[PDB]
RNA sequence: GGUAGUAAUUUGUACAGUUUGAGGGUCUAUGAUACCACCCGGUACAGGAGAUAACUGUACAGGCCACUG
């Protein structure tokens, strides 16, 4: 239901998780370069 | 083996700006990536500063920072970090810490008239020991002669007798020399033990024991030349009583420990208030021949050595002087802070800290070098982590509420 | 006297793991019902990793005519 708090998996909870490490994105805009708090629409 | 744990080359610009990240992250948790990959344990690519521990992964970071331990080590580091920005004390915190030494001394504290009263007790045994012993005599030593422990301390006596004698005959017909005579009662063999009929004080006798001897009057002139010593150490010694940690039988250090702490950090300050026996001034020292070097004798204002003689008290132009209460603020904040007890040894000989490596040392509480034993460990009775572990919280617990 | 080893037993510390417990959730307006067909979002944050006791094993400090001369 809510994305998980490392690799970003909705269905994946943190500890379940065994992917590979994967760069944190913010999920408003899906964007690496702008955090939530940076959104350019914010 | 030589190539970096973690490959920046390998890994695309925003998969290494993520790892920066998450390195941050575990930075925040005291968690550090190793810089090249260790010889013994390669697998592992982080390490716990707060438990030493290697990480493999980053997940294994977390599930450490889980871990009670680790909780426990960062809130030991919040702690230190919070004495640390704790302000100096001001003049008027500095003369009430002198006020409550100074009462701390009064209440439980050698007096001249109390070293009467023991040169009385020891008079008594001489008188009742001459008729079988008249060779033998008795000397004050320990406390006694000390005059930094309490009132309340134990008489401490030591035996000289002959060459011929030996220490296990003479102790034994002492023994019998107590349990004839009708001034010493409740005696038992055990040192001898012994509780006085009319001054109402325990005794103790010891044979030999010429280090325990030479290390009180190594103290008893450092007090005399000291003024400041005296009831830095009164003071301390009665934080000790409270806490308990003087009581050896319940793990707690031996009572003199605090004074040779409290010597060394009168000698360890930013401006030395005593001298070291050995120093770089000797022609020929050095850390491999600490062990040659030994203390023979004291003397008035002066001290032997041999592999020469050093002065007690330092000799400086315009030497500073403080309050007590400083002192022992400054003491609190050397011991509990500054001074890592763990792998430096307080050695008060050689103004060098001594690594325990030299002396093949536990490393593992606190330790406590003798002035005469260079061998002996004096704070043997502490072999209890937890024991340990209490101590330094005491003592930060101390610093916090006088700081 | 020093070094280490040491069955049967005695303390202390955790818990990699098992399991029992109350609690925790918050967030409803966004319905799709009935045993006719059961599941989407707007009220609702931040860059934040989620237990304490009973239980199993494992190294580590002391105790033990343990243990040694
Ligand atoms: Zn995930």
């Amino acid at each position: 239901g809510d994305r998980c708090y490392n690799c970003g998996g909705l269905d994946h909870h943190a500890k379940e998780c065994k992917l590979p490490p994967q760069p944190k994105k913010c999920h408003f805009c899906q964007s690496i370069s702008h955090m939530v708090a940076s959104c350019p629409l914010k | 083996l030589e190539g970096p744990v973690i490959d920046e080359s390998v890994l695309s610009t925003k998969e290494l700006l993520g790892l920066q990240q998450a390195e941050e992250r575990l930075k925040r948790d005291c968690i550090d990536r190793l810089k090249r990959r260790p010889r013994n344990y390669p697998t592992a690519k982080y390490t716990c500063r707060l438990c030493d521990v290697l990480i493999e992964s980053i997940a294994f970071a977390h599930k450490h920072i889980k871990e009670k331990r680790h909780k426990k080590n960062i809130k030991e580091k919040q702690e230190e970090e919070l004495l640390t920005t704790l302000p100096p004390p001001t003049p008027s915190q500095i003369n009430a810490v002198g006020i409550a030494i100074d009462k701390v001394v009064q209440e439980f504290g050698l007096h001249n008239e109390n070293l009467e009263q023991r040169l009385e007790i020891k008079r008594i045994m001489e008188n009742v020991f001459q008729h079988k012993l008249p060779d033998c005599s008795l000397r004050l030593y320990g406390s006694s002669c000390s005059r930094l422990g309490f009132k309340n301390s134990d008489v401490n006596i030591d035996i000289q007798f002959p060459a011929i004698m030996s220490q296990p005959d003479v102790l034994l017909l002492v023994q019998e020399c107590l349990k004839n005579s009708d001034s010493f009662i409740d005696v038992d063999a055990d040192v001898v033990v012994c509780r006085e009929k009319q001054s109402g004080l325990l005794c103790k006798v010891s044979a030999g024991n010429e280090n325990a001897c030479l290390t009180t009057k190594h103290l008893t002139a450092l007090g005399k030349l000291e003024p400041k010593l005296v009831p830095l150490v009164i003071a301390f010694r009665y934080w000790a009583k409270l806490c308990s940690i003087d009581r050896p039988e319940e793990g707690g250090l031996p009572p003199y420990v605090f004074a040779l702490m409290a010597i060394f950090f009168l000698q360890q300050r930013k401006e030395p208030l005593l001298p070291v026996y050995l120093g770089s001034w000797i022609e020929g020292f050095s850390l491999s021949k600490l062990g040659n070097f030994n203390l023979q004798d004291i003397e008035k204002d002066v001290v032997i050595w041999e592999h020469g003689q050093v002065s007690l008290i330092l000799d400086v132009k315009h030497q500073p002087s403080v309050p007590v209460g400083q002192l022992w603020v400054e003491l609190l904040r050397f011991y509990a802070l500054e001074f890592n007890l763990a792998d430096l040894v307080i050695s008060i000989r050689v103004k060098e800290l001594v690594s325990r490596e030299l002396k093949d040392w536990p490393k593992k509480r606190i330790a406590i070098e003798d002035p005469y034993s260079v061998k002996r460990n004096v704070a043997r009775t502490l072999n209890s982590q937890p024991v340990f572990e209490y101590i330094l919280h005491c003592l930060r617990t101390t610093y916090k509420y006088f700081a």
